[PDB]
RNA sequence: UUGGCACCUCGAUGUCGGCUCAUCGCAUCCUGGGGCUGUAGUCGGUCCCAAGGGUUGGGCUGUUCGCCCAUUAAAGCGGUA
RNA sequence: UAUACGUUAAGUGGAAAAGGAUGUGGAGUUGCUUAGACAACCAGGAUGUUGGCUUAGAAGCAGCCACCAUUUAAAGAGUGC
C-alpha cells in the first residue's frame, strides 16, 4: 500500500484524463512490459495486488520496476451525509494513467512466463491491457 | 534440406563402400532387444543403423523392398542377424546385398549358414 | 528476576504441558505395519492382530469405513502432527532456556559488577528492548609475578575484552561451572602463582560468591567460542578446584 | 455442468467446441463440463 | 520385481514382507536364501530383481550394487549434495572413476568404458560429486 | 434498504402494524425434470430448466422483524402509494 | 421494394461491462511442407536410474536441487492420468 510520504495539499481537485500519456510509454528498465489501452485511476491496494500476483507466479523472478506512483489523494464524505459543508476527507491514494502507459515490466524472466504474470495482474486491474516488450 | 542432401551423401558413401549390406525391418520389438540387437553387432564390428525410405532411395539410385520401415547393417553379420531373428521371430529380413550384387532372403540366409 | 524467574516458570508450563501428547511412535510404528500387512487387510474391518518385526503380537484398531491405506496413511499422518508439535514446543523450550541461562550469567555478572560495567549492560538490555533509554571496557588490579589481570562484570565488556584486548594463544580463566565472570590478564601466560590467583578473582565474581568449593577453568584464548551473547562455549580447557579470596585477589 | 461465462478449457484433454450458437467444452472428465449461461 | 536389500540383511521385515506376501511366498527361508548368496559386505545394497510364476516358482537375481551406493562407499559419505551445482560436498578420483566402470561394465549398454564413466559422471553431476 | 437531489402534490396525495381481498415477477421453499459431486445406499450439497398449483397454527411483543413450542412436502424472497 | 459493391444472420439492428470463445469478413507477418508436412492408423517410446536431497516411504511425477551420459532414429534424470 504505497504512499506519498509528504504532500503539500491533502485535497486536490479530480482531473481530466485527456489524451495519451507523456511519457512512460514503452519498456526501458525491463525486458517485457505491460501497457494500457484506456484511462483511469488506480489505487494502492490494486498495484500491490497486482505485483503480488506477479511475484508469486514467479517465486524469484527478476525484477519488475513499476512504472507508477499513486500521488494523487481522492476524498470521499462519510456516509449518509447532505451535501455541502466543505470538502470531504481524504480516503486513500490514486494514480492517473492515460493509455499507451507502461505500468509493470519484467526483465530476468522468459516470455511466457512474464506474459502469465501480466496476465493476472491485469485481471487485478480494471482496464484493458497490451503486453509488450523492448525495442 | 543441404543436411538430407549430406545425409544421402554420406548414406552412398557408406553403401559403395561396404560389399556386404542386409535391409530388415524394425516393427514389433522393444527397445532392450534392439539393443541387445546392437551390442552383439558392436562386438562383431557390423555396423547397423536407421534411415528413411526415400532417402535411402536417393542414396541408392545415387528398389522395391525400399519401401515400409527399414534399417540397415552394413559388414564391410547375416550370422548374428539371423540368430536374433531366430530368436525374436517379430522382423522382416526382407533384402541383402554383396559387391552390389543384390542378394535375396535365401542367399543372406546361406551366408549366415 | 522477574523475567528470569518467568521463563524458568513458563519452561515448567511447557514441560508438564508436553506429558499428554506423545503418541508419535505408536503411530509410526503401526502405519508401518499396515504398509507392510496391506495386503492381508480388508476395508471393512475394526481391528488387525499384527506381528512386529521380539516378536510380539499387536492388534491396531481400525476405521472400519476406510480402507487399510487410508488408515495407515492417517497413522502416518498423525505421527507427523504430533512430531510437529513437538518439535514446536522443543524449540520454545530451547528459547526459553537460552533466555534462562542468559539472565543467570546476567545476574551472576551484576552480583560481581561495577557501575562502570552496570551502564554498559542497561544499554546491552534496552538493545535487546526489554528496557528503554566509547572505548572504556575493561577493569584490573594487582596479580601474582607482578602481573595485571583485567575482568570485566558486564558481558559486553567482558566479550570486549576476550575478543579486542588480547590474541589467541593467550589464557582465560572463568568458572569451570554454570554462571560466573570472565577475566584474563594481556597475554595471560604467567606462572602458577598467577594460574592460582586467577582462580580466586573467578571465584569472586561467581554464581556463589564466597563457596569455597568453586573450580576455575583455564583455556586458551584460540578454543575461546564466540558463539543469545555471552554464550561462550569453550575448549583446550584445564580445571582446577579453588576457592573464593577477600579484596587482596587485587 | 459448470455453467459460466469464463469457460475455459482445464486439461489439455478438455476441448472447446460450440453449439447451437453456444460455446461448449467437452472432457471425459465430467468435472471439465461447462458451458455459457 | 525390483528389491534394493542390504546383502547380510535379509528378513528386515517392514520393507521387504510386503515385496512378497502379495505372492505369498515364503518370506523368510527366501531372505536366508538371500543372504546365503549374498555373503556379501552387510550394508552393500544389492538390486535383486525376482520372477515368480503363477505356481510358485521363485527366481531370484543379484545384480551390482547402484552409482550412488559405490559413489557413497568411495567418498566415504553418507548423503549426495541437498542442492548440487550450488553446493558440491563430496569428491572422488578418476582411478575411482575407471574402477567403478570397469566394475558395472557387464550390465550396461555402453560398450565404451569412457562412455559408461561419462553415465557415472553424470550421475556424479546429479549427486554433488566432483572428479581428481 | 439506509440514503443523496428537491422534480408534482401544503386552495390537504392520511402516515406503521393488523383483517378481508387478491394480483404480478422469479433471483424457486415444496412438488416435477436433469448435470456434477469430496454422489456407496437412505439423506444430501451445488448448478441448470421450470412461476402450474401450494407455501400452517400458536405464545411474547402495538409491532414489522425476531425468539420460542408443536407441525408440515414445504412453512419462499419481493413489487403493486 | 432504386443502382453498384461488400458485411452481418443475431431479429444484431431494436439496451450494458469486466471477461470468455476454432463465429465470420478483409488484409498483413511467419514456421513446416511431395527429398513427402498436420491429423489419423502401426510400432517403439529404453539404460546408469528408483537422478540425488528431503521423506517412514517419494522409485519419471508431495517438495528441494540438478536435469547429465549411453542404445541411440529418438525417448524428458520425464506431459498428464
Amino acid at each position: 500500500m504505497l504512499l506519498p510520504k509528504r504532500v503539500k495539499y491533502r485535497r486536490e481537485h479530480r482531473g481530466k484524463m485527456r489524451g495519451r500519456a507523456k511519457g512512460g510509454t514503452e519498456v526501458h528498465f525491463g525486458e517485457f512490459g505491460i501497457q494500457a489501452l484506456e484511462a483511469s485511476w488506480i489505487t494502492n491496494r490494486q498495484i500491490e495486488a497486482a505485483r503480488i500476483a506477479m511475484t508469486r507466479y514467479m517465486k524469484r523472478g527478476g525484477k519488475v520496476w513499476i512504472k507508477i506512483f499513486p500521488s494523487k489523494p481522492y476524498t470521499a464524505k462519510p456516509l449518509e451525509v447532505r451535501m455541502g459543508s466543505g470538502k470531504g476527507a481524504p480516503e486513500g491514494w490514486v494514480a492517473v494513467v492515460k493509455p499507451g502507459k507502461v505500468l509493470f515490466e519484467i526483465s530476468g524472466v522468459s516470455e511466457e512466463v512474464a506474459r502469465e504474470a501480466l496476465r493476472l495482474a491485469s485481471h487485478k486491474l480494471p482496464i484493458k491491457t497490451k503486453f509488450v516488450k523492448r525495442e | 534440406i543441404e543436411t538430407k542432401k549430406v545425409v544421402v551423401e554420406e548414406i552412398a558413401s557408406k553403401l559403395k563402400e561396404s560389399k556386404s549390406t542386409i535391409i530388415v525391418d524394425y516393427r514389433g520389438l522393444n527397445v532392450s532387444e534392439v539393443t541387445e540387437l546392437r551390442k552383439q553387432l558392436r562386438e562383431a564390428n557390423v555396423e547397423f543403423k536407421v534411415y528413411k525410405n526415400t532417402m535411402t532411395r536417393r542414396a541408392v539410385e545415387q528398389n522395391d523392398f525400399l519401401t515400409g520401415p527399414n534399417a540397415i547393417a552394413f559388414s564391410t553379420p547375416a550370422k548374428v542377424l539371423n540368430d536374433f531373428a531366430k530368436n525374436h521371430e517379430a522382423l522382416e529380413i526382407k533384402a541383402g546385398v554383396i559387391e552390389g550384387k543384390v542378394s535375396t532372403v535365401e542367399e543372406v540366409k546361406a551366408l549366415a549358414e | 528476576v522477574n523475567e528470569r524467574k518467568k521463563n524458568a516458570n513458563k519452561i515448567k508450563k511447557l514441560e508438564k504441558t508436553l506429558e499428554y501428547s506423545e503418541n508419535a511412535k505408536e503411530f509410526q510404528l503401526y502405519g508401518e505395519l499396515l504398509t507392510a500387512n496391506l495386503y492381508m487387510l480388508k476395508k471393512g474391518d475394526k481391528q488387525a492382530e499384527v506381528i512386529n518385526y521380539e516378536s510380539p503380537t499387536i492388534t491396531i484398531p481400525l476405521n472400519p469405513n476406510k480402507t487399510p491405506s487410508e488408515n495407515a496413511q492417517a497413522y502416518f499422518t498423525k505421527y507427523q502432527k504430533a512430531k510437529n508439535s513437538v518439535a514446536v514446543v522443543e524449540e520454545q523450550i530451547r528459547l526459553a532456556q537460552e533466555e534462562i541461562e542468559y539472565f543467570d550469567q546476567l545476574i551472576q555478572q551484576l552480583s560481581s559488577a561495577s557501575p562502570r560495567d552496570i551502564s554498559e549492560i542497561r544499554e546491552e538490555l534496552v538493545e535487546g528492548k526489554y528496557l528503554r533509554p566509547h572505548n572504556p571496557v575493561l577493569e584490573t588490579y594487582e596479580s601474582t609475578s607482578g602481573l595485571t589481570i583485567l575482568v570485566g562484570k558486564n558481558n559486553r565488556q567482558n566479550e570486549y575484552l576476550t575478543t579486542r584486548v588480547a590474541a589467541r594463544d593467550d589464557i582465560w580463566l572463568h568458572t569451570k561451572d554454570i554462571p560466573g565472570s570472565h577475566v584474563v590478564i594481556r597475554s595471560s601466560e604467567p606462572d602458577e602463582q598467577t594460574i592460582m590467583e586467577a582462580a580466586t578473582i573467578a571465584a569472586y565474581f561467581s554464581k556463589a560468591k564466597d563457596s569455597s568449593s568453586v573450580p576455575v577453568d583455564y583455556t586458551k584464548i584460540r578454543h575461546v567460542k564466540k558463539p543469545k551473547p555471552g554464550f561462550v562455549t569453550y575448549d583446550s580447557q584445564h580445571t582446577v578446584f579453588v576457592t573464593p579470596d577477600a579484596d587482596t585477589v587485587i | 455442468m459448470k455453467v459460466r461465462p469464463s469457460v475455459k478449457p482445464i486439461c489439455e484433454k478438455c476441448k472447446v467446441i460450440r453449439r447451437k450458437g453456444k460455446v461448449m467444452v467437452i472432457c471425459e472428465n465430467p468435472k471439465h463440463k461447462q458451458k455459457q449461461g | 520385481v525390483k528389491l534394493q536389500i542390504p546383502a547380510g540383511k535379509a528378513n528386515p521385515a517392514p520393507p521387504v514382507g510386503p515385496a512378497l506376501g502379495q505372492a505369498g511366498v515364503n518370506i523368510m527361508g527366501f531372505c536366508k536364501e538371500f543372504n546365503a548368496r549374498t555373503a556379501d559386505q552387510a550394508g552393500l545394497i544389492i538390486p535383486v530383481e525376482i520372477s515368480v510364476y503363477e505356481d510358485r516358482s521363485f527366481t531370484f537375481i543379484t545384480k551390482t550394487p547402484p552409482a550412488a551406493v559405490l559413489l557413497k562407499k568411495a567418498a566415504g559419505i553418507e548423503s549426495g549434495s541437498g542442492e548440487p551445482n550450488r553446493n558440491k560436498v563430496a569428491t572422488v578420483k578418476r582411478d575411482k572413476v575407471r574402477e567403478i566402470a570397469e566394475t558395472k561394465m557387464p550390465d550396461l549398454n555402453a560398450a565404451d568404458v569412457e562412455a559408461a564413466m561419462r553415465m557415472v559422471e553424470g550421475t556424479a553431476r546429479s549427486m554433488g560429486i566432483v572428479i581428481e
